[PDB]
DNA sequence: GCTTTATTGAGGCTTAAGCAGTGGGTTCCAGGTACTAG
DNA sequence: CTAGTACCTCTTAAGCCTCAATAAAGC
């Protein structure tokens, strides 16, 4: 399962205001104290 | 006479600096000149400094004796190769073994001694050391140069072959015996049923089993001659079984 | 080819010994009847630049206090001749014999 | 050809583990090593055409154990002794 | 260090395991039904053989040398030897002697090493059997171990 | 005692194979023998995975006199559907 | 020293041989394995009973070889010497430096430093025999000495002991 | 590929524990004393020094004293230096600073004891690392150690600790040799360091997460280097040993040069120079790369390749020997479209097909077939190159001129050229996704370029444009399986 | 605070302290014990303080004040 | 971890701490070079002496 | 009331990480220097 | 004389040490 869902993670990123992309995705997996564009959403 | 030379604070004080591996007589030259060029130059302001020395088996490094390091690093300035800023102060009590000679390697020779040439068309021929002169500077040795063979040197060079006697023959300018006499200088030149193995002697490498001991000998029934040997302890070892 | 003499242990080369000898020792060399070659030697350890030896220790511990300033050898390798020792009851060879 | 570790991460997903096993100890370098049931040590003494084993490190006569590894396993376990490192191969689990 | 002081090795415990994991005593036996199980064994392969094929100190050692060669014979030699000095001065000939020895020594309850000495070695006094096994000299009474002596006596077989 | 697969029969007596000789595999294009001490073959094998035929051959002497041999080789290459255009 | 014990013996079959009389050369094999074995580890096996109830557990097949690796656990009587106990055997040869008394399936050998002082070697009997002021040794003899010493083998097992103590010797 | 009697099993577990002094002594059949790598005139190898016979077959034709082997069957054997001087292991070096604060500097004892309570929970961690973080962060805090220790019930009261007083110096980690302050810094000395690390108890180390059974701090400070056996070293033809063999040879020097100081006067001025050498040529021959450090250069015009280098990255064997490495079977080459192949069948080329080879072993069913194949020949496609027989020696066809008369047997294996409907795994280098390695029944067709079906392209993400595919032939009936079923 | 002294010749032996509330710099060797004093800036360094008194010893020895 | 980017660092850590591996992991058996505990290998092929005798 | 504490945290410097695979062409056999064998 | 032979030469993530306030305990 690990292996699959890695596969599955990574491959659109291959394929592939506020952050996105590829760069988006670095910083989910690191730890990311500091973020580059920070946003809030309030309802 | 020695016990009054004991170094001290007040009256030795050593500074080792750095220098280039392989320069260090050459260093302690230059330096020595520069002190007397500056002695004779400047005249009745001279700098502090006693002696300037190295040791062959301390590379890298020379030794200077003067009573303020300020000395040292003005007279050291500019000189390179040195490394004025890597120094230190040599303790007291490590004065002495700086300056003791160190023991050579070479074992005292004597008379009948064997021995390995290190300079000369002979490199890597045991010789026997037949006498050693008076001021010990060069020793005679004895070599093979293959036996010499009269018949074979009278046959191609006899015009270089002499006689001096029934077994003295000369040849290029001395063989005695077949032999060869040349001069060298010398800087040139347990108990019952214990598991036991042979680790010298002529038996190396047999092992058995021990039966008895006696008076330092222990004796031995070996599995591969299935036969009982006796040898000394010091050349048996006590192996697990 | 540099030699170190046996006795004070001065280093010089051939040249100057053949022509001037030691300037420390040339007096005793003469008393004892010995040329200074033979009471030199070609091989030595060590090298001292000696520039005051009535002030510096290490010209005591090497025993060439009353030398002049110079190039001196640490170990001097050979022996002196019998008539030079004779004259010197006290002296000490510089190969290390006597520095148990 | 080399065995990629993107290829050998696509295997495992794949689920072929003998496919793996026979290309990375069949299809690539092979190696039969002997190590003690006690030190785990590939440092055995093994005389196959005398058919004697005997390790110097412990005093053992007869517990050795054979296991075919890569060429590189035994490489690496052998550095790492050489770092003062010693991976001690055992066939049970504690 | 392996000794008399009770001092067993690592595998040699007063415990065992067996095949579902359960702990058991070690259970030790003397010569005669050490001869006794190697008796039932050798039936039992013969059996297993036969079925698998099918689809006074002159007498005893020759039969028991012709069922060794029959089956699990000529494997070894060491086999044969180890059967003729069993038999050769084996004490106990019947299955109810050494039946009623093994019953009389389970009520001691002491070390299975122990019994099994007494019940293989033989002695006649105190002495004899307190240097035999110095270990074991402060754990059995000097009454209990005349009785049992004497009755290992006189259970003895007459050849 | 060092002998490879490459054939040395396609070598003349000068020891390089002439224009217009047919090379494949392994084949020794220049024969050289360096001496041990009595001499161990240091030819120059053909690319195992390209063959054709020797086109020129020259010697010459290097810088410091030593002889050198250049050996040029042309194959005829057409295309097929593994060619890239 | 006649212990019974569960042994465990891993064993090696070719998927070929998977027959249904694979039982018997597993069986077969076993018993030439287990005979005559001799190691220092476990000690000298002497017999293996309950052949018929003997449990073979399920093969282990090999990640990529066919071969079947059965682990069958058997109860065996296995025979070990320890040291201090005493032991009788009879005595197969004689020597100067002593006689061997073969013991079960091993020797013993007696060192002639620890021998009774009334007893003597003698070669004037063919063969050579020992010599007592009150018992006499020959070749066919039962002999009980004590165990000393021990040492393994690689297939054997031999023991060194002595005859000190009041009632050792011949009986 | 030799008959061996030792029962064979996997491996199931891995202890990683230290390599101590005593044990390199015991394993050490040999031992090291003489630099040069070669005796008189380059002919036999020195004895008791560097690639000693002992240790393993420096060439070929010759076989190991120790094991009577060659090369194929040869894992070597390590040599025991004496090291008179301890040295200070690169790797452990921050262990050993944090070890030598967290115990007294003279009685060898734990700063913190059970009695504070922030030592109490330190010590609940079951985490060794986190424990061992806790317990350090907890001394470093300290400052000196006491003899006696105020007790938790009664504050005024106090319990005799057992130690003695000493104050515990900073410990500051500057090159090699570290340096304590009291102030005033001074080197500590090595020896001092570790019989510090020898009289630690056993409860001190083992709370600091050092198993004593198979680790222990003393043995951090190694007294003894293992030399790595001909096979670590493999002389390279031009012999041309490696720089391991002369960063090795240059330690072995250092270390006589140090010994020969030692036993002929020891003025301790230059000692010092001679340790530190020792140790840096130690510390790079584990680890060439030390940061803040000159690195060591090896005589030739490069730096010297240490054993933490060749396990450093991709170029290590951990990366580039284990979790990626070279195959035997296999080939690449450019792919082509072809409408004309079924989906799960795959074009390959005659050569490609003749060159890869399977080892089908005999039996009764196609023993017709394996012989007509032998007797084709490996020029032939629908044939063999090699026969294993049951001693498995291999026997070559093309060499053999009397192939034709070789009576295949049963339980023989014969290396075939694959033939149709054979599976083999295509796949393409950039292994993206999981579908880039996919099983294809291989149809042999007569040109150069591998075939596959159009749609399969997308999987592959491949494009045609001078992609290049690779093929991995399955080489047992177990593999075949798996990759036709899974 | 460590900086060469002239006195006793001895490296590392000297120490300032450069209070800029007061504005005072002072030096001091802990072998031979001497001890000096200057007036100092805010962008005032040890360096600055170790020039100054060697300044001042160097017109002491001269005798020019 | 070792076949991360931490390489040496790690086999350090664990020859500190003498940890202990029980190679149940891809990458311990990828080294090891045996069937890892992955889909095939997870689970393991046995013998039946009872079920062969009656399917013969 | 004043003095000295353990704690808190906050940044500088540092040591690390840095797609996969494949094909090929160039260059290193290192510079000078002293000592010594034919 | 001449030529061998060796020998010295760009963007973050954690660790640690070093810094400036702060509430309690000594006294
Ligand atoms: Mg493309
Ligand atoms: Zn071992
Ligand atoms: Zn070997
Ligand atoms: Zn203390
Ligand atoms: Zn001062």
């Amino acid at each position: 399962v690990g292996v699959l869902a890695a596969q599955s993670i990574g491959e659109p990123a291959t394929q592939m205001k506020v952050t996105s992309g590829v760069p988006r995705l670095k910083e989910i997996l690191n730890v990311a104290k500091n973020m580059k564009t920070p946003s809030l959403t309030v309802y | 006479p020695q016990r009054f030379l004991l170094p001290s604070v007040d009256t030795a004080t050593i500074w080792g600096v750095r220098c280039r591996p392989g320069k260090e007589k050459e260093l302690i030259r230059k330096l020595l000149k520069k002190k007397f060029n500056l002695d004779r130059a400047m005249g009745k302001k001279k700098l502090k400094i006693l002696s300037i020395f190295q040791r062959d088996n301390y590379t890298g490094r020379i030794y200077i004796e003067a009573p303020k390091q300020s000395v040292i690093e003005k007279f050291c300035n500019g000189v390179p190769d040195i490394y004025i800023s890597q120094k230190l102060l040599i303790p007291v009590q490590e004065l002495p073994l700086l300056l003791k000679p160190n023991k050579s390697d070479d074992v005292a020779l004597e008379e009948g001694s064997y021995v390995r040439i290190k300079r000369g068309i002979y490199k890597g021929d045991l010789a026997m050391v037949d006498q050693i002169s008076e001021n010990n500077l060069e020793v005679m040795l004895k070599i093979v140069p293959q036996l010499f063979n009269p018949t074979m040197a009278l046959r191609l060079d006899q015009a270089n072959l002499y006689k001096r006697d029934d077994r003295h023959f000369t040849y290029k300018n001395d063989y005695i015996d077949g032999y060869l006499y040349k001069s060298f200088r010398i800087q040139h030149v347990f108990e019952p049923g214990d598991h036991v193995t042979v680790i010298n002697g002529e038996h190396q490498g047999d092992a058995g089993l021990v039966l008895m001991v006696e008076q330092g000998q222990v004796t031995f029934m070996s599995t591969q001659t299935s036969r009982e040997v006796t040898i000394t302890a010091n050349n048996l070892s006590k192996s697990i079984d | 080819s540099e030699r170190a003499c046996m006795l004070c242990g001065i280093v010089q080369t051939t040249n100057e010994f053949n022509r001037d000898g030691c300037p420390n020792c040339q007096g005793i060399f003469e008393e004892a009847g010995v040329s200074t070659m033979e009471c030199t030697s070609p091989s030595f350890e060590g090298l001292v630049g000696m520039c005051k030896p009535t002030k510096s220790w290490v010209a005591k511990w090497l025993s060439v206090d009353h030398s002049i300033a110079g190039m001196y050898a640490i170990k001097v390798d050979g022996r002196l001749p019998a008539e030079v020792v004779e004259l010197l009851p006290h002296y000490k060879p510089r190969d290390g014999s006597q520095v148990e | 050809l080399r065995f990629g570790e993107m290829e050998r991460d696509c295997m495992i997903a794949h689920g072929a583990a003998s496919f793996l096993k026979e290309r990375l100890m069949e299809a690539s370098d092979a190696f039969r090593v002997h190590i003690c049931g006690i030190c785990g040590l590939m440092t055995v003494i093994a005389k196959l055409n005398h058919n004697q084993f005997e390790c110097k490190g412990c005093d053992n006569k007869i517990d050795i154990y054979q296991i075919h590894i890569p060429y590189a396993a035994k490489l690496l376990f052998q550095e790492l002794m050489a770092m003062n490192i010693t991976p001690r191969l055992y066939t049970d689990r504690s | 260090e392996n000794a008399a002081t009770l001092q067993l090795g690592q595998e040699f415990q007063l415990k065992q395991i067996n095949h579902q994991g359960e702990e058991e005593e070690l259970i030790a036996l003397n010569l005669s039904e050490a001869r006794l199980v190697i008796k039932e064994a050798l039936v039992e392969r013969r059996r297993a053989f036969k079925r698998s094929q099918k689809k006074t100190r002159e007498k005893e050692l020759e039969s028991i040398d012709v069922l060794l060669e029959q089956t699990t014979g000529g494997n070894n030699k060491d086999l044969k030897n180890t059967m003729q000095y069993l038999t050769n001065f084996s004490r106990f000939r019947d299955q109810e002697t050494v039946g009623a020895v093994i019953q009389l020594l389970k009520s001691t309850g002491l070390h299975p090493f122990e019994v099994a000495q007494l019940g293989s070695l033989a002695c006649d006094t105190a002495d004899e059997a307190k240097t035999l096994i110095p270990s074991l000299n402060n754990k059995i009474s000097d009454d209990e171990l005349e009785r049992i002596l004497k009755e290992l006596s006189n259970l003895e077989t007459l050849y | 005692l060092r002998m490879k697969h490459g054939t040395y029969d396609k070598l003349d007596d000068d020891g390089l194979i002439a224009p217009g000789v047919r090379v494949s595999g392994e084949d020794v294009i220049i024969g050289k023998t360096t001496p041990i001490s009595s001499k161990r073959d240091a030819s120059t094998p053909l690319r195992s995975t390209e063959n054709g035929i020797v086109d020129q051959v020259l010697v010459t002497t290097n810088q410091d006199g030593l002889k050198f041999v250049k050996v040029r080789v042309r194959t005829t290459k057409i295309p097929q559907i593994g060619d890239k255009f | 020293m006649f212990f019974i014990k569960d042994l465990s013996l891993n064993i090696t079959l070719h998927p070929s041989f998977f027959g249904p009389r694979m039982k018997q050369y597993l069986k077969t094999k076993l018993l030439e394995e287990v005979e005559g074995s001799c190691t220092g580890k476990f000690g000298y096996i002497l017999c293996v009973l309950d052949y018929d109830n003997i449990d073979i557990q399920r093969g282990r097949i090999l990640p990529t070889d066919g071969s079947a690796e059965f682990n069958v656990k058997y109860r065996a009587v296995v025979f070990k010497p320890f040291k201090g106990e005493v032991v009788d055997g009879t005595v197969v040869s004689c020597s100067q430096h002593g006689f061997e008394v073969q013991v079960g399936p091993m020797k013993v050998f007696v060192t002639k430093h620890l021998m009774p002082q009334d007893l003597t070697f003698n070669a004037g009997s063919n063969p050579p025999s020992y010599q007592s002021s009150e018992d006499v040794i020959t070749i066919k003899s039962r002999i009980r000495v004590k165990i000393e010493g021990c040492i393994s083998q690689v297939s054997s097992i031999h023991a060194i002991g002595s005859i000190k103590e009041d009632y050792l010797g011949a009986i | 590929q030799q008959y061996s009697s030792a029962p064979l099993r996997t491996v199931k577990e891995v202890q990683f524990g230290l390599f101590s002094p005593e044990e390199v002594r015991a394993i050490s059949v040999a031992k090291i004393r003489f630099p040069e790598t070669m005796d008189e005139t380059q002919t036999r190898a020195k004895i008791g020094g560097l690639n000693d016979p002992r240790l393993g077959s420096i060439d070929r034709n010759l076989k190991c004293q120790t094991c009577q082997e060659g090369m194929n069957e040869c894992p070597g054997h390590f040599g025991h230096i004496d090291l008179a001087k301890p040295v200070f292991h690169v790797g452990f070096i921050a262990k050993i600073k944090k070890v030598c604060e967290c115990v007294c500097m003279h009685c060898g004892k734990l700063l913190l004891d059970e009695h504070n309570e922030l030592m109490r929970q330190a010590l609940a961690i079951k985490d060794s690392k986190k424990r061992f973080a806790a317990i350090w962060t907890l001394c470093k805090t300290k400052m000196v150690c006491e003899t006696d220790v105020p007790s938790e019930d009664d504050p005024t009261q106090l319990v005799s600790r057992g130690g003695c007083g000493n104050t515990q110096p900073t410990i500051r980690k500057d090159g090699l040799k570290l340096v304590g302050s009291w102030p005033e810094l001074r080197v500590l000395s090595t020896e001092e360091i570790l019989n510090i690390f020898k009289h630690i108890s056993v409860k001190d180390f083992t709370s600091l997460g050092f198993n004593e059974v198979f680790s222990r701090p003393e043995w951090m400070i190694l007294t003894c280097l293992p030399v790595p056996p001909p096979p670590v070293r493999p002389s390279i033809s031009f012999r041309g040993e490696d720089d391991l063999t002369f960063k090795l040879a240059d330690i072995l020097k250092a270390n006589i040069s140090l010994e020969t100081l030692e036993h002929n006067g020891a003025p301790h001025h230059a000692i010092e120079e001679a340790e530190s050498l020792l140790q840096f040529h130690v510390a790079t021959y584990m680890d060439n790369d030390i940061a803040g450090q000159p690195q060591a250069l090896q005589k030739s015009g490069r730096p010297v390749k240490s054993i933490r280098a060749r396990l450093k990255g991709k170029e290590g064997r951990i990366r580039g020997n284990l979790m990626g490495k070279r195959v035997d079977f296999s080939a690449r080459t450019v792919i082509s479209g072809d409408p004309n192949l079924e989906l799960d069948q795959v074009g390959v080329p005659k050569s490609i097909a003749k060159t890869l080879t399977y080892p089908e072993v005999v039996t009764p069913y196609n023993i017709d077939r394996l012989t007509q194949l032998v007797r084709n020949g490996p020029n032939e496609h629908p044939g063999a190159k090699y026969v294993i027989r049951d001693s498995g020696d291999r026997i070559d066809l093309r060499y053999s001129k009397r192939a034709g008369d070789i009576q295949l047997q049963y339980g023989w294996k014969v290396e075939r050229h694959i033939m149709d409907n054979d599976p083999v795994l295509f796949n393409r280098q950039p292994s993206l996704h999981k579908m880039s390695m996919m099983a294809h029944r291989v149809k042999v067709i007569p040109y150069s370029t591998f075939r596959l079906n159009l749609s399969v392209t997308s999987p592959y993400n491949a494009d045609f444009d001078g992609d290049e595919m690779n093929l991995h032939v399955p080489q047992s009936e177990e593999t075949r399986a798996e990759l036709s079923q899974l | 605070t460590k900086f060469n002294c002239l006195f006793c010749n001895h490296e590392k032996s000297v120490s300032c302290t450069l209070d800029k509330k007061n504005s005072i710099g002072t030096l001091s060797c802990k072998i031979c014990g001497q001890s000096f004093q200057t007036r100092i800036n805010s962008l005032s360094q040890p360096v600055d303080v170790y020039s100054d008194w060697f300044d001042a010893v160097e017109e002491v020895n001269s005798g020019r004040g | 971890r070792c076949s991360f980017e931490e390489t040496v660092e790690i086999l350090f850590e664990a020859g500190a701490s003498a940890e202990l591996d029980d190679c149940r992991g891809v990458s311990e058996n990828v080294i090891l070079g045996q069937m890892a505990p992955i889909g095939t290998g997870a689970f393991d092929v046995m013998i039946d002496e009872e079920s062969l005798v009656k399917y013969m």
